[PDB]
């Protein structure tokens, strides 16, 4: 029998957080990432970790579909991957942040997927839909970027003429432009340029770039 | 790690009533807390869990909110069936810790103590060991205060109590106290009394005797 | 339907060991972790730790660890816990708990056993003495007296008192048993009954001490 | 893992609604939206339209691969189409409603997607419909059959013209269609000829639907 | 062999709740769906509602909502049907039955357990009251007369009657029990022997109400 | 919400006949309908379904038509087997309705009652009731009414009547009237008769008796 | 709940008479239709190449001849890959049947017949074709030429000659210098005076006749 | 049933003689043909990498190298992609086993092995390689130095080196500054005058000698 997500690893009798394999495709091929089975009951399925500023994240298109990286550290699960969890089951939301001035903040969205109930991503762009919003030490800046196509500066599908992709050195389910930029340029700190680095708007704006970063995902 | 205190230690209210009891926790708990009832000789059953959201078959009166440091537990109106001990649980971190146990039980009419006093029987005089009985019959509330005297000189540290749990009729305890002496001391003194206080009373009622009086 | 059947009272001396079981019926053994909780009397429940039957990984409470170690057999659905070395503060009722899976953070225990009551002393098994509890004039109230039986220097619980072959109910109280520092329990047995009666009728408390195999009749005069 | 909707009854779900079904294989599901409700139930829809938000006039890889959201307005996609029609025989019911409170029907009891080719791509997915049970709506697909599935990308009807690109749709085309299910969604009656969602035999070429969804279900 | 063994019946105060079981053996439980019909006595048959046993969904009566909770036992392949609060109207036969698929409508129900017969009423349990019902010089036509026992007053049901320990059927009626206003049951058993053979021949009706545990031989003379 | 109606209440018929029975519908239900055949004290049995299709196993003499509003099962010949309770299910929709049921038996010669009338034993009279006793034994068709006249007035709301079910071996039926009075009641009259009204009867027959006539 | 994979199976299953058939050679997640002949020699023939109308084109590219193309009622082709699926699992035999225009049948057969066998990836080999011991018919053995070659289309050339002998001979084959059999040539219904570019056998009607008839069956070992 | 998708599979399976078997390593829609040494150390072994004829040119491409290449009876490369699907979900060891033209034989062994392992894509992580405690048999540890690269080809430059040293060496491997072990190098067949483009092993018979034969093999854990 195989586990598909990592609530499933919870009840196949793992605990321990760390990396894991689920067959979100199928028995065929696993993919491995990495679990949260510490914080607020376990359970996470982590499609998105920063941390060391290493790796960059300033990808293609093809890349963030097929996803990029090492589930031990940074890395990036893939919006197809991504998808195929939240086509069949619903799923719950939690990014955990760090500054760096040593604290931590977080933000949970009830409802949480990626293109729902669409008999094909790529038409619809893997748009991004998140509901009820509940508060952590961070505020809430997904709820701005709800309904909206994922955009590189391969594939431009944002609201705004020039390319946010390309401005904000990063990919997101970029609007006019982003409050949130969580794949931007690690500058590590604060910098003088506009909302292109690890950003959370409504917890350090615009100017401060996050020193760690972590997209956590659980079943309903 | 994690303390759970809940307070009141024990709360006495009648059917239909709105009851409220809470848990406190010592450092920052989350949103996650869960209760119990424990009904005397049974296992607990679950009530709330993640501080507010209630098990499947339980009432719709029971209802628990909160977050944080404290929490609270309500009934909208009290039934037979509610009077019970209940537990909160700790829920977030994984030492796991519990709460205190709060005692809910139902509330009558004051009664006073029907107070009788029992010497050692012959029987267990010859064995060596003597024994004295002090009983309360049938008072509420359950708060009640024993203290023995022989000679008119207080005792301490030899005599043990035990206190029935409340009756399922008349709502009433009771409360046996023994103080057990041996052979030799029993003899060396003549007046023995347990000096009874309770809410009902204005002073202590004492029941005393003499060794071979009656 | 979902039941947890833990196993009957132990009694223990210190410093030993003791194995206790819980077997369960009405759901799939391997879906769901497992809890063990200890519950000393009038004191606060403690979490021992978590098995689960699938996998068999553990994750105890720390003060625990090295002392207890949790097992599952998977053919006969049953799962252990073991603690090793022994306290007389460990006299407690043990519980095995079902933790439901709920979306979230669960971590909630629906669905328990129905306690082991464990033993840890050094005293030895020994039979009741039962003392008479003679009513006087002087413990008259009105028209209203109280006698009783003693049953003292027992060991272990339980022991069974009943008033005339279990004819006599109305207006008894029988108390929990205390533990004397002598290692062996000790409690009483009492019943108002009218003053009138005490001439014609006669009262009997029959105690039964079924671990020693004692049964025992004793009646009452004033 | 269910291929079909009618394995999803057997599975124990009987509320219609979206649904996942693997008809390429345990790798790869399709959400679809189910009709348990309709005759007893166990309908794969593989075709809605009721809103009209949800442009029906796209190219063949969109047709191919399909496009929509399961809740609302979709369509299936051709390949699934196959799959599905290829490995089991399967049974047609379409449903119809105009803008005057009026439903209507029509059923055909053998329905396939290029059934015993080799490849689908090769054959165009030709429709293929047979035995036809009258409902409310006449029988406009029989004349259909055998017609390989054309677009504005591909031509494949035996018009000279593109008649996919005259009819503001995508359907299995021959000199031109007597239903378009397909068509721009012009919204009740149309000076325009043939190129709403029109049943021909039901509220002729100058009507356009208000609603339209296509079903399946196992023999 | 594809069978529903249902729970054995069951006497109910107005108000209470009930719990049926049906257990299923010959085929696999968890494929099939699952329904629960109650056919009143001499009235129509009443569908309860739906269940699937691998999928846990429900769908009941719109009129028995929030009274019946239906779950399923995934490990013993048995099937639960539970109303919650109980009323005199809903005494009649429980039955469980499963569902066929056919690609198509299905909707019909080719397996069906054997009836559990739920009986609702604010009576207490209560045994019979034996009468004779004489036979007389008037009531012999010819040279046959009849003769007969009446069982009055009694609840729960059922009260077995026989002839002579059932020595005797030939020309025997036992007719079915009527619920009087009193809450409580009764029948009458005839039959018809020569008027002959009155005189020489005894005639004695046993009847026996297990529900209170009562056995009666009640003899019958002109 | 589609409510099911059988015709006939009652069907009589012999073997070797063809029998029809129709189920009615207050709303369109399609073409699916499906019927059952109970035998007495058993589950029903599945005979046809979806309107016109028979379950496997079922003899080919069973046969199902019908569509819309209306449909009918048909048998071509009879057999013993067959002789039972039929009912109809709705099947279209999610209410599940049912049929009102329909009585299949067989049909005899017609066969007058034999009447006779019991009076309240001495046992009886001494608890302070009196249970009157009408016996109607081994009769055809199953029609039947009896009439309870107390000194020549007619009774009513006091007389409860059971029917056995149609007898193995010569098919007849058996009716018992029990007329519940109380002692006071009971001695205040002297005639008690129970009138019986049946097909093979021109007028009404009565078996009467005096209190104390013995 | 059991797959046939080939048609051998489908004989196994229970199943003679010949027609089409679902058998499951990439794995029980999608099959592929394909006509058996059940009756010929003992049956148990899997066709992967059908042709007797000449409507079907044969000239298609190296996709088409890749993923398959056609009707298993009528002219078809299995597919390169199908193909090579059942050759890379089982040994197989081969048998061709021909007809000409004058009521006249012939045939050739193959004792152990394979596409690329043993080859981690068929691509990169080329799809060879592979045939050993030669049993003969009413037609000669010109297969036998044709062994170790890479197939070939207008698409993509790996033929032996600087010319692109696809595209010379209208279709496609395992080509060498060039074919001694072009079964997917054109259709020229008979006769006809241009090289070798029909439908053609050199050992049984030369280079300058194209047949009416053709198919090529598959049965294990 | 379940499908066997290494060849420890196949030893349970009931098949013991070393030779050419199917094994699926992505699913069961499509197998890749595998040599098997069930003959050493107890056998179960899964061969990735075959040389000794010195046919097969292993200079080749990064998408051969991906997809793999040859022929599972001679020499060949079974593909990267397979062989991380292998070592994703089951943990294997390594052997390699060498031999030079002077009728010697020697080999290495490393318990732990994997191909871009916990890597949520093996493409974009350049299918590194993981080699980790190493046994000594005749020849020394030259794998270990190569722990932790990326796999290199005269396509796709990798390596940690401003030159290209796939081009260098004549052939692919996880190249770090360079290789001490290119077992796909040029067939030079014994001493060569030129630097370290033979097939290589660098602690046995230096950079200056190309062995004769080379085969690198897999065993579940
Ligand atoms: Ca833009
Ligand atoms: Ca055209
Ligand atoms: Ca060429
Ligand atoms: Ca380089």
């Amino acid at each position: 029998q195989q586990p598909l997500d990592c609530d499933d690893i919870y009840a196949q009798g793992y605990q321990s957080d760390g990396v894991y394999l689920i067959y979100p495709s199928g028995p065929s091929v696993p993919v491995p990432v990495f679990c949260d089975m510490t914080t607020e009951g376990g359970k996470w399925t982590v499609f998105q970790k920063r941390f060391n500023g290493s790796v960059s994240f300033f990808r293609g298109w093809n890349d963030y579909k097929l996803g990029f990286g090492r589930a031990d550290g940074e890395y990036w699960l893939g919006l197809q991957n991504m998808h195929l969890l939240t086509l069949k089951q619903k799923y719950e939301l939690r990014v955990d942040l760090e500054d760096f001035e040593n604290n931590t903040a977080y933000a949970k969205y009830a409802d949480f997927s990626i293109s729902p109930n669409a008999v094909s991503a790529e038409e619809d762009g893997y748009t991004l839909f998140v509901a009820g919003f509940e508060d952590g030490g961070a505020g809430d800046s997904l709820s701005y970027h709800s309904g909206q196509k994922f955009s590189t500066f391969d594939r431009d599908q944002d609201l705004f003429v020039q390319n946010c992709a390309a401005l904000s050195s990063g990919a997101f389910w970029f609007r006019s432009c982003h409050f949130a930029n969580l794949n931007g340029f690690y500058l590590g700190g604060s910098h003088l340029s506009y909302a292109n680095g690890i950003n959370w708007a409504q917890w350090k704006g615009f100017y401060y770039s996050l020193k760690r970063t972590e997209m956590k995902i659980r079943r309903a | 790690d994690i303390q759970m205190t809940q307070s009141p230690s024990s709360l006495s209210a009648s059917v239909g009533d709105r009851v409220t009891i809470t848990c406190r926790a010592s450092k920052s708990i989350s949103k996650y807390l869960a209760w119990y009832q424990q009904k005397p000789g049974k296992a607990p059953e679950l009530l709330i869990y993640s501080g507010s959201t209630l098990q499947s078959g339980i009432p719709a009166r029971f209802s628990g909110s909160g977050s944080g440091t404290e929490f609270t537990l309500t009934i909208s109106s009290l039934q037979s069936e509610d009077f019970a001990v209940y537990y909160c649980q700790q829920h977030n971190e994984y030492p796991f810790t519990f709460g205190q146990g709060t005692k809910l039980e139902i509330k009558r009419t004051v009664a006073a103590p029907s107070v009788f006093i029992f010497p050692p029987s012959d029987e267990q005089l010859k064995s060596g060991t003597a024994s004295v009985v002090c009983l309360l019959n049938n008072f509420y509330p359950r708060e009640a205060k024993v203290q023995w005297k022989v000679d008119n000189a207080l005792q301490s540290g030899n005599s043990q109590e035990s206190v029935t749990e409340q009756d399922s009729k008349d709502s009433t305890y009771s409360l046996s106290s023994t103080l057990t002496l041996s052979k030799a001391d029993y003899e060396k003194h003549k007046v023995y009394a347990c000096e009874v206080t309770h809410q009902g009373l204005s002073s202590p009622v004492t029941k005393s005797f003499n060794r071979g009086e009656c | 339907q979902m039941q947890l059947v833990q196993s009957g009272p132990e009694v223990k001396k210190p410093g030993t060991s003791v194995k206790v079981s819980c077997k369960a019926s009405g759901f799939t053994f391997t879906s769901y972790w497992m809890h063990w909780v200890r519950q000393a009397r009038g004191q606060r429940l403690e979490w021992i730790g978590v098995i689960h039957p699938n996998s068999g990984n553990t994750k105890y409470n720390e003060k625990f660890r090295s002392r207890v170690t949790m097992t599952t057999d998977t053919s006969t659905s049953t799962a252990y816990m073991e603690l090793r070395s022994l306290r007389s503060d460990d006299t407690a009722v043990y519980y095995c708990a079902r933790e439901m899976w709920n979306y979230g953070n669960s971590w909630y225990f629906d669905v328990w056993g129905q306690g082991t009551t464990v033993t840890v002393s050094s005293a030895s098994t020994k039979g009741p003495s039962v003392f008479p509890l003679a009513p006087s004039s002087k413990s008259t109230s009105g028209g209203t007296a109280a006698l009783g039986c003693l049953v003292k220097d027992y060991f272990p619980e339980p022991v069974t008192v009943s008033w005339n072959s279990g004819a006599l109910t109305s207006g008894v109280h029988t108390f929990p048993a205390v533990l004397q520092s002598s290692g062996l329990y000790s409690l009483s047995s009492v019943v108002t009954v009218p003053s009138s009666s005490l001439g014609t009728q006669t009262y009997i408390c029959n105690v039964n001490h079924k671990p020693s195999n004692t049964k025992v009749d004793k009646k009452v005069e004033p």
